[PDB]
């Protein structure tokens, strides 16, 4: 009504300078998922979702993500039970935010 | 077991490409309705602003109703960035949507 | 109700079956060809004497 409800949502380096400012776009999907899309004419394209308070370094706002713990992932083979085909085959993993 | 070779004192030729034919499929489970669990805590999401569901031309035959039964399958998403759907309006054979 | 079944490999009984005797021929154990082959025929036991 009379003030604005500020919070900061990070503090810290992000590379930025005077001579490349900001320009944005910003999307509403959904009550949680309130996002803002920003580019400099220097530094890699960054995202923040504005309603989300713990931001603690610099590389959660890129397009690709961030791996913090350590995954150990071991694959073994179990006969028995099962349908597979001839041949070897490899497994493949990777982290994604819904 | 499909084979007529069963109760029968003769079983001289019997063999297993007589004796014991077999046809899976009549071991079949409940396979086709099946459910799963589902955490309370999770959060997946149900509120879509920027979504507009389609249903089937009215049949105006002798079956159901075709907009009591919506499915979710022709749907259509507006743009985010400008704002919730407020209202949709049908003008001289357009909709036109605010 | 409703429930989830075993897989085969979480499964405590993996079968379940009569037990046949097997049979030797004398030669062929003391030249372990094939010590212990199946019966031509079923051997049951009786229940008395």
């Amino acid at each position: 009504g009379t003030y604005f409800e500020t919070l900061i949502l990070f503090s810290g380096n992000l590379n930025f300078s005077t001579d490349y400012p900001i320009e944005s776009i910003s999307v509403y999907e959904n009550n949680n998922i309130q996002k803002v899309y920003w580019v400099d004419g220097l530094n890699q394209a960054r995202v923040i979702n504005i309603t989300k308070d713990d931001y603690n370094n610099a590389d959660d706002f890129d397009f690709v993500g961030t791996i913090h713990t350590s995954s150990k992932i071991e694959v073994s083979k179990v006969n028995g039970s099962g349908a597979f085909g001839q041949g070897v085959i490899q497994y493949a993993f990777t982290y994604y935010n819904k | 077991r499909y084979d007529k070779n069963r109760g029968q004192v003769n079983n001289l030729a019997v063999s297993p490409t007589n004796f014991n034919l077999f046809n899976p499929v009549y071991s079949q489970k409940n396979n086709f309705f099946t459910f799963r669990t589902i955490d309370y805590e999770r959060f997946s999401i149900n509120y879509f602003p920027n979504s507009i569901t389609v249903t089937k031309e009215k049949s105006l035959g002798e079956d159901i109703d075709t907009w009591t039964n919506i499915t979710l399958a022709t749907t259509l998403d507006l743009d985010g960035d400008k704002g919730e759907i407020v209202s949709l309006n049908t003008y001289n054979n357009e909709i036109f949507c605010f | 109700g409703v429930v989830v079944f075993p897989t085969l490999e979480d499964r405590n009984i993996l079968c379940q079956g009569i037990l046949c005797p097997t049979v030797a021929n004398y030669k062929d154990r003391l030249d372990n060809s094939p010590f212990v082959q199946s019966s031509w025929f079923s051997r049951p036991k009786q229940a008395t004497e």
